[PDB]
């Protein structure tokens, strides 16, 4: 262990050595941020080129962040990453199963090997991440697979904290940006005209702090917290609201999910990171599960943050020359449908 | 024909083009420009090596942060950095910008530019010798040569 | 065939256009006691291709700018430059536009749109000023540029650039009309925004207003345009005022001679750049609405009377 | 009145200057220079450092003029101790004092042109600069930021052979100054952008505390080196280059003329430098020679105390000003009896000059502002300190 | 140096003074 | 032990004055050659 | 490992650093090098120790090799002198 | 031993009385230091009057302001010691006029007497906090735009209380309380043995 | 002694003036100067193949020397730490079992260091020296921080040249 000394800011010590495998991505950028702010030792395994990993270097004190070369199809790489970590956080995920990695791998296969080694290592806690509403019988191969894995991860690292977050919105978010990015398509194809699609969005930061807090909190063991949000929404208001802040017209157009799954297939066909995918589409039109009983963000200390509050920052880049100067409070916030 | 080979060769070409022409940016802050200007000057011609010292964040790649990054200039550096084209590399020059230098404990000096911009090559020395900068620019060229962006795309 | 004759007359110029930047980054070098770029490739021959590839690969930043106009201006620029090379009267010119000089004058004027629109589209204060400054100087230098040609034509008899090869079979039009050559050369320096007259992208004074926000591929296209122009205008000096030798039996001599004179006058604006500081905006325009325009108007009269009182009216063929 | 920040990163603006400007048309209605983009604390840091460990700060205050600045602190610390350097050291300081003036003027004249748009003069004279740096290196060890001129003389005698090379160079440098003139002094275009731009009256120049070429250019005759001689600048003979019709062009001509006059002072120093020691013999102020500290007890004790604790200057305060290449560089060094100073306000020829930018660039175009920042040789290190 | 006696004369004529006497190449 | 000092007898003399040469074709002569060129060209 | 045996340990949270990058340690440790140095025999009761080379050595000290019981060791070179 | 020229020590002393008689009202102490420098000391109210007499008197023309500075003696009730160093190009001489100002007792501004002071007075406010009445535009010059505290005050920590880093979460530079990775080692240097004053 | 830098209508005078104004003579004069240099040998050096000359006092990169026997020179008097202007050198020491005095940790923070060369000056045994190498640019900030093992290793690598350099300049010091 590492006795925590310091005042609490950078150049201080908190004693959390933590491998975080998917740091390179959207949420990782946030997980490493807090871990680095707190002063934790962070080992970030990477297979992206060094130029891309640079944004990470700026976050954390001299010697807090260590970057290791790692390949998923090689068990040895995971072995050495967790050698000296005491906390392992797993954020490995993708939406387009790629040529050499299918949803099982990114969600269930890999995230298992990882926690498996972590135990061999003797890491105190493991925090796997799987999607919220990842029912073992959900429509999207992704959600199905993610559930399959959570079953497995429990075997390897029993009680490794698991967090199932709801749609995640933050600068560079898919949930929020993607819709705003449908502008190219003059009209907006939405099943049930964007209704029959209740969803609860969660700011990237909210999810993170929770994850970090999970590592430094005792109660988290053997829990399945589900970071959800501060307000639910029928997909209709969400879509329009977005277009609202973006200040771009909205033409919600009904299109059968049947035919639309096909549109996802089309983009999915594209070689370079399909803009959209069969699965993503299903996931989009997949409603979010109820509050149930699972604990939440505030349970882990971070009170959720309403979408409208920070939406302005996420959707600003999509505005025009003048629309770029409008602010959220003169704008009309959309209604909340709990259903 | 194995695409893998086809890929490596292609990447190399891409790396050769970038490494060969590294238009640096105008960033003198603390009298290390004087050294840099010496590099640009005739004994140690930067141009021969491809460097052309463009003066617009937009069309410049390498940002040689020569000098002390005071607190007031910190945000600006970040801005200019953010406004450069995508593939951007930063070469910190000077003990005053690698770390804090003679002015590390001051209240108005950021202790290093790598706290405000990610830094790729750190060139040491209070007036880092112009040859040393040239060595540092040449090591950035070896750093780029090794980068393998398309092979990771292919293997991803 | 005609297509092949379009590759030649284009590619060859584009490849030469690339080698001008190199001969600029070395001639400026040796003048300033430095080798210039010799390490990439042999003697720097691969240097122009190298940054072209870097420029195209780097992200084409789209500032948060009127997209259509922002992207069109570069296109217009290159389009015009490459187009202006179509009717040039090197022997057996690609296209005998009967009123070629007018065509050259016309397309040359259209270029101004690019800089103007670019600045307006860029939406940056530096760019705006650059455009305003640029349009003014550009158009003004067009006014003396055009009158200087009208004086020439009246001693050539026609607007077709092909006629001057027959006008200059005994003496260059520099001997006569040298006073305008100089004034054509200085105006050619202004219209290609080269050094003595480069307030469009002064860099030091204002930072490259024309392409403040332009980077990567857009930067390159104008870029290419400027340098091709640098050649074209020099080439027009090498047909209108310095008339290369020509022999119907051997049409090549003309091209070869045309080459030598074009390269030397292209070398001259490279040499001018390193040698002179840059004129101020006000100073620049004064020179043309004040120092030159009165000179150019008067000689026009002299060149109107010359033929008559010398009964030297030219054939209209 | 359009507002515009000249911008910290301006290819022309030396270093980093945010010159917020309100421009009526292209004319500059108002010029409010912003400073402190390079404030670093040099004045507060010195209070926490001993006299000898604060000497390196002075080289960094205005580093174009690396040494001349060091001489000002030296002189100041010598006055407070009432010690004066040995005869050879004095000549050295004048030798490298002048070499440094050339270095500054080559910087000021050639960098002025680069902003104007003439780029070949910079490369021509930066090669000569380079050759000079090498003198610094072979005397101090560092190309710039030497730390050679210390409070009690210079640190180490000149290498055995430097004088000869500071001759070969001097013997030729003239032609190099001559070449530049050809291009600019009479360029049909240099004159225009420089002549009648930023004229400063004589009374106004004294009033705004210009104190430099800027005063001399307006015709006021004041060279602190002739009026109040420091070191052995009294034993040499040089002509101050006074100017009339003070404007950017006239002052320039003055800076080219002091480059010329400094070669006259350098020649003499080479012709008449005395045999002797280069540091005071008071182990009390100057550190003992290394052979002595390794064989004599009193020398080790004096070496140990000097390096670890310090000079222990007697309590007092002094303002000593020299004629740094930019203008009057002065250190007001208040000192308690302690080994570390109490205050050290550095008067920067440059804090006063920038202030004048407003009263100089009035009803002027954007390009005029670029020319005037050049004619003040603003090094933001001295202004920001 | 290595003027060859013709590049030197173009150099002297263009400059208007003798650079040979005050060269840019320092030698022993 | 030796100290770098000026050579015995002192160093030689340096130039501290501009040696810019006022060399040019006289103006009348200059104009005449030019006007003569135009006259021949016109003929 | 090193001179004073720095051993970031199997359980330390810092040994993480060397992963994929070697540690800086020294062969020919000095601790044993002077021990490998022969005892400089002398005739005089007291002896000097310039460190060897005068100015290029250590401040000269005079060691009292007066008792064969102990070989004087100049505090600077660690050289034992055998009376 | 420095080459003192008594010729000076006397002439400057004589001027010091001259000024003391000419302005009995504001001059509190006048002394020509052994370093051959005069340092008239004036009541803060005499800032305008004493300077003006020196700028515009035939027998004492002190046209340019070399510097305006403020030492801070925390012990002294009036913390700051504004010091104005002036030059006379006519008589080739100098004099320093120094006044005392407390933190919240402002001094008059001399921008009228010398416009050189427009900037230095802003510098003294930014670093030490003395305020100058009738100043055209007093505003921080050297410190950051949002800086809180006057830095050169002896009671201000060298490292200060705030430092800047870029935070990704907020994608903007952000102050944080200073956390230093090697504190300034405060070597104690004063020796417990004094030097018998000559 | 002062000098006036710029203190200062016959047909010939006027005509010559016009000749200059309309024939741009003073401009042609400037072109001649640059054409002249174009013919001069350029002064640049192949940087990797040929190196700009540095004489013995060049400060360059820090190294800790050792006695020929093999005993590291430093005896931890710690005044190199005292006179370091930037607070760069951190030294903590304890008596080695031999009983001698040695530094357990000697850390020069090169990013903090401003290469003044006073440490070279201050050391009594001259254990810390300014080594000739200036090319030690590093990819990561941590590499620039140097502990005793890197400096001792730096000392062993460059000892031969360091000894030659100190040999050349010690009489001067
Ligand atoms: C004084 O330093 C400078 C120079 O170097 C000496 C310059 O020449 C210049 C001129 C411009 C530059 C910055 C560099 C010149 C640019 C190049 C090497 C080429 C530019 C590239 C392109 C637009 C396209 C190149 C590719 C092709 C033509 C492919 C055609 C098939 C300036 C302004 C400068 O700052
Ligand atoms: C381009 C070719 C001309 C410039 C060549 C410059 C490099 C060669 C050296 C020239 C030199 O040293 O002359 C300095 C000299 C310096 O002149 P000056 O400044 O001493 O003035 C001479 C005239 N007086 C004295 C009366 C004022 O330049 C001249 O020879 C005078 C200017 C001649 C200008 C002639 C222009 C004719 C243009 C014809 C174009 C033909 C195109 C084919
Ligand atoms: C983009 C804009 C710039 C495009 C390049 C510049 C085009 C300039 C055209 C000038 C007008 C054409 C011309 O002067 O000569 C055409 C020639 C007839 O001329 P003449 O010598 O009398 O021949 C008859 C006797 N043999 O023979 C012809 O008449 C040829 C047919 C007319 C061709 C005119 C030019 C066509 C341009 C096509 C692209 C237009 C793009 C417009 C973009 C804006 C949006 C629409
Ligand atoms: C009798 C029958 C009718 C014929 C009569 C003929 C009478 C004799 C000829 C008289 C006119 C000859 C000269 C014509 C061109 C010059 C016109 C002129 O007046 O120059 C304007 C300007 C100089 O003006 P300025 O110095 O500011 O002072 C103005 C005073 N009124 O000029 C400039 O400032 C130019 C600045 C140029 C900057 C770049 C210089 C480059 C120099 C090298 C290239 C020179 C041109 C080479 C041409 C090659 C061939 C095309
Ligand atoms: N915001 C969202 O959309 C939601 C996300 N989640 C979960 O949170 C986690 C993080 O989300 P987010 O950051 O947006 O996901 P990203 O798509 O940004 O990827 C997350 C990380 O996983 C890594 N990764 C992906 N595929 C592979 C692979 N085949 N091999 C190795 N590494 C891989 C990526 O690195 P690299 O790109 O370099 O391979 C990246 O660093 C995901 O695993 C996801 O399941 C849950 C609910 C909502
Ligand atoms: C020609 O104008 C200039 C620039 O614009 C291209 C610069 O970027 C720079 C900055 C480049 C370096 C190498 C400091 C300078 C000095 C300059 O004079
Ligand atoms: S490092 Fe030395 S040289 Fe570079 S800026 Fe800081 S001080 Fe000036
Ligand atoms: S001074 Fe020389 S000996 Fe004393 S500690 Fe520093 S290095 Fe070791
Ligand atoms: S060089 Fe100057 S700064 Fe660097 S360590 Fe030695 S003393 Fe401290
Ligand atoms: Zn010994």
């Amino acid at each position: 262990a590492v006795i925590p000394h310091g005042k609490g800011g950078r150049s201080s010590v908190s004693g959390v050595v933590a491998t975080v495998f998917g740091a390179t991505g959207f949420l990782g950028r946030y997980v490493v941020n807090h871990l680095g702010r707190m002063g934790s030792q962070v080992i970030i395994p990477y297979r992206c080129d060094v130029y891309d990993i640079m944004h990470l270097r700026l976050m954390g004190d001299l010697g807090q962040l260590t970057f290791l070369e790692w390949d998923a199809r090689d068990k040895d790489s995971i072995r050495k990453a967790v050698q000296h970590s005491n906390v392992v956080i797993n954020l490995i995920g993708r939406e387009w199963e790629t040529r050499n990695f299918d949803f099982e791998d990114v969600f269930v296969n890999i995230p298992r090997a990882i926690a498996q080694a972590s135990k061999e290592a003797g890491v105190e806690r493991f925090i796997h991440v799987s999607h919220l509403n990842a029912s073992m019988k959900s429509s999207s191969k992704s959600l199905r697979s993610k559930a399959v894995g959570e079953k497995e991860v429990r075997s390897v690292f029993p009680e490794a904290i698991i967090i199932r977050p709801s749609d995640i919105f933050g600068r560079e978010d898919r949930f929020l940006n993607h819709f705003a990015n449908y502008r190219w398509f003059l009209a907006v194809p939405l099943v049930s005209l964007g209704f029959k699609t209740v969803k609860q969005p969660v700011y990237v930061a909210d999810v993170s702090k929770g994850i970090v807090n999970a590592t430094k909190d005792p109660d988290a063991v053997g829990k399945t917290f589900a970071f959800t949000g501060p307000n639910r929404y029928l997909l209709f208001h969400l879509v329009k609201y977005i277009f609202g802040m973006t200040h771009r017209t909205f033409i919600p157009y009904p299109l059968p999910l049947f035919v639309y799954s096909w549109i996802g297939k089309l983009f999915g066909l594209s070689p370079f990171e399909p803009w959209t995918t069969k699965d993503k589409v299903e996931r989009i039109h997949i409603s979010d599960v109820m509050p149930t009983d699972l604990p939440g963000l505030e349970d882990l200390g971070v009170q959720p943050t309403p979408l409208e509050l920070k939406s302005i920052e996420v959707l600003r880049r999509h505005r025009t020359y003048r629309w770029l100067s409008s602010e959220i409070e003169e704008t009309k916030p959309a209604k909340t449908v709990n259903y | 024909s194995r695409a893998e080979y086809v890929v490596t060769k292609l990447d190399d070409l891409i790396n050769w083009a970038r490494r060969s022409s590294l238009w640096p940016m105008t960033f003198g802050l603390a009298c290390c420009a004087v050294e840099m200007m010496h590099m640009a000057a005739p004994r140690y011609d930067m141009d021969r090596f491809g460097v052309v010292f463009r003066a617009s964040p937009r069309q410049a790649d390498v940002m040689i942060v020569a000098g002390t990054l005071t607190n007031k200039m910190a945000p600006a550096l970040r801005k200019v950095y953010d406004q450069m084209p995508e593939p951007r590399y930063v070469v910190s020059m000077g003990s005053c910008a690698n770390g804090g230098g003679y002015y590390h404990y001051s209240y108005s000096v950021v202790r290093g530019c790598d706290r405000i911009v990610p830094v790729d090559i750190y060139v040491p020395g209070c007036p880092p010798t112009a040859e040393a900068l040239l060595y540092g620019i040449l090591q950035l060229q070896r750093k780029i040569k090794r980068e393998q962006k398309l092979k990771i795309w292919y293997r991803r | 065939m005609f297509f092949i004759n379009i590759l030649t007359l284009l590619v060859p110029i584009l490849i030469a256009m690339a080698f001008l930047t190199l001969v600029e980054r070395k001639i400026l070098g040796y003048m300033q006691l430095r080798k210039g770029p010799n390490i990439v490739g042999p003697y720097g021959i691969l240097q122009p291709f190298a940054d072209a590839m870097k420029l195209f690969m780097k992200e084409p930043m789209r500032p948060l700018t009127s997209m259509s106009l922002f992207i069109i201006a570069p296109t217009l620029s290159l389009t015009l430059a490459l187009s202006l090379w179509v009717p040039l009267p090197m022997p057996h010119p690609l296209i005998n536009l009967n009123l070629g000089i007018l065509f050259i004058l016309a397309t040359s004027s259209l270029s101004v749109y690019s800089i103007l629109w670019s600045g307006w589209a860029s939406n940056s204060k530096y760019s705006l000023f650059g455009a305003l400054r640029a349009v003014a100087q550009t158009i003004s230098y067009e006014v003396t540029m055009a009158i200087i040609l009208l004086s020439v034509l009246l001693m050539n008899g026609s607007y077709s650039l092909q006629t001057l090869i027959t006008t200059q079979e005994h003496m260059w039009l520099l001997l006569p009309a040298w006073p305008m050559a100089m004034m054509w050369f200085i105006s050619t320096l202004a219209e290609t925004n080269r050094a003595p007259f480069d307030l469009t992208e002064g860099e030091s004074e204002l930072v490259s207003g024309f392409n403040v926000e332009y980077a990567a591929g857009p930067f390159a296209l104008f870029f290419m345009a400027e340098y091709t122009n640098i050649i074209l205008m020099n080439a027009l000096t090498t047909i209108i005022f310095l008339g290369p030798l020509y022999y119907i039996n051997l049409p090549e001599l003309y091209s070869t001679n045309f080459m030598m004179e074009a390269l030397l006058l292209s070398s001259t604006f490279l040499w001018i750049r390193a040698s002179y500081p840059r004129f101020r905006y006000d100073q620049l325009m004064h020179l043309l609405w004040k120092n030159f325009l009165p000179l150019t108007l008067a000689l026009c009269m002299w060149h109107i009377s010359l033929p008559i009182f010398t009964a030297g009216v030219p054939p209209y063929m | 009145n359009m507002t515009l920040n000249f911008g910290p990163q301006h290819p022309a603006a030396h270093g980093v200057l945010r010159l917020v400007l309100e421009l009526s048309g292209e004319m500059v209605r108002k010029c409010d220079p912003h400073i402190g983009l390079l404030h670093r604390g040099t004045e507060k840091l010195i209070e926490y450092k001993t006299y000898l460990q604060a000497l390196p700060y002075f080289d960094r205050l205005d580093y174009v003029s690396m040494m001349c600045n060091e001489q000002a602190y030296s002189i100041a610390v010598e006055k407070l101790l009432n010690i004066q350097p040995p005869p050879r050291a004095q000549w050295i300081r004048v030798l490298f004092g002048e070499i440094t003036r050339i270095l500054n003027h080559i910087m000021a004249v050639t960098t002025h042109a680069l902003d104007i748009g003439a780029m070949t003069p910079f490369f021509w004279m930066f090669e000569e600069r380079e050759k000079m740096f090498e003198f610094y290196e072979r005397v101090s060890g560092a190309r710039m930021h030497a730390a050679y001129i210390r409070p009690g003389g210079v640190h180490q005698d000149l290498p055995l052979g430097l004088l000869d090379d500071i001759y070969e160079f001097s013997k030729n440098f003239s032609l190099r100054i001559d070449e530049v003139e050809e291009m600019l002094t009479n360029n049909r275009i240099w004159r225009n952008r420089t002549v009648d731009i930023g004229v400063v009256t004589a009374e106004d120049a004294l009033n705004y505390g210009f104190s430099g070429v800027m005063l001399r250019g307006s015709g006021i005759q004041w060279d602190l080196r002739k009026t109040q001689p420091y070191d052995v600048y009294d034993q040499v003979e040089f002509d101050v280059p006074i100017g009339s019709r003070g404007d950017c062009y006239d002052r320039y001509l003055c800076r080219v003329e002091e480059m010329r006059q400094s070669l006259r002072i350098i020649e003499q120093c080479l012709n008449k430098m005395p045999p002797g020691e280069i540091k005071v013999d008071d182990a009390k102020v100057s550190p003992p020679k290394r052979a002595e500290m390794k064989t004599s007890m009193e020398s080790l004790i004096h070496h140990f105390k000097l390096y670890t604790e310090g000079y222990q200057v007697p309590p007092g305060a002094t303002y000593t000003a020299i004629e740094a290449p930019k203008g009057e560089f002065g250190v007001y060094l208040v000192s308690d009896g302690s080994s570390r100073p109490y205050r050290c306000k550095i008067k920067a020829p440059g804090f006063a000059h920038l202030a004048g930018l407003d009263k100089m660039s009035k009803g002027h175009m954007l390009a005029d502002v670029v020319a005037i920042i050049g004619t003040q040789d603003i090094v933001f290190g001295e202004i920001d300190r | 140096a290595s003027a060859t006696r013709v590049i030197q004369k173009l150099r002297n004529w263009a400059s208007g003074q003798d650079l040979q006497a005050k060269l840019q190449l320092r030698y022993q | 032990v030796k100290q770098d000092m000026p050579p015995p007898g002192g160093y030689g003399p340096i130039d501290y004055k501009r040696n810019l040469p006022r060399r040019g074709l006289s103006g009348y002569s200059m104009f005449a050659v030019g006007i003569g060129a135009l006259i021949f060209g016109y003929w | 490992i090193t001179h004073t045996g720095q051993v970031y340990d199997e359980k330390d949270y810092r040994r993480v650093r060397f992963v994929d990058r070697q540690k800086e340690v020294n062969e020919n440790f000095a601790i044993d090098l002077i021990a490998q140095q022969p005892v400089n025999e002398v005739e005089h009761r007291i002896i000097a120790c310039d460190g060897g080379g005068g100015a290029l050595g250590h401040p000269k000290v005079y060691i009292n090799l007066d008792k064969e019981t102990k070989t004087g060791t100049c505090g600077y070179c660690g050289l034992q002198f055998k009376q | 031993v420095r080459p003192r020229s008594d010729v000076t020590h006397k002439q400057l002393s004589a001027f010091g009385e001259y000024v003391a008689e000419i302005l009995p009202k504001y001059v509190q102490q006048v002394q020509v230091s052994c370093l051959d420098e005069l340092e008239i000391c004036i009541h803060p109210d005499g800032v305008i009057p004493t300077l003006t007499f020196l700028r515009d008197h035939t027998n004492a023309q002190f046209k340019s302001l070399a510097d305006l500075t403020a030492v801070d003696v925390p012990t002294r009730q009036n913390r700051f010691e504004i010091v104005y160093n002036l030059l006379s190009l006519r008589f080739n001489s100098r004099i320093r006029v120094k006044t005392y100002a407390d933190e919240l007792t402002p001094i008059d501004s001399i921008v009228s007497v010398h416009i050189a002071a427009n900037w230095y007075e802003r510098e003294v406010w930014d670093m030490f906090g003395v305020f100058f009445f009738n100043h055209p535009d007093l505003r921080r010059i050297l410190t950051d735009y949002g800086f809180e505290g006057h830095p050169f005050r002896k009671d201000f920590p060298l490292t200060g209380y705030v430092e800047l880093r870029y935070d990704d979460e907020v994608k903007r530079v952000v102050a944080e309380p200073v956390e230093l990775a090697q504190e300034f080692r405060k070597f104690d240097l004063n020796s417990p043995w004094e030097a018998f004053p000559a | 002694t002062y000098k006036y830098v710029n203190k200062k209508v016959d047909m010939k005078s006027a005509t010559d003036n016009a000749a200059r104004i309309l024939m741009w003579t003073e401009l042609i004069r400037g072109l001649g100067m640059t054409l002249s240099y174009l013919f001069r040998e350029p002064a640049t050096i192949n940087y990797p193949f040929e190196k700009g000359p540095l004489s013995p006092r060049f400060r360059g990169e820090h190294a800790l020397r050792r006695y020929p026997s093999g005993e590291e020179r430093c005896i931890a008097c710690k005044l190199c730490e005292a006179i370091c202007p930037a607070q760069a050198i951190t030294i903590e020491a304890e008596p080695r079992a031999d009983g001698s005095r040695r530094t357990t940790r000697y850390d020069i923070d090169m990013t903090k260091c401003i290469y003044c060369g006073f440490c070279q000056e201050a050391c009594p045994v001259d254990a810390i020296v300014e080594g000739p190498n200036f090319e030690f640019s590093t990819e990561t900030h941590e590499e620039l921080l140097y502990n005793k093992e890197k400096l001792l290793n730096n000392g062993d690598k460059w000892e031969a040249e360091i000894a030659a350099n100190i040999q050349a300049d010690y009489l001067y010091r």
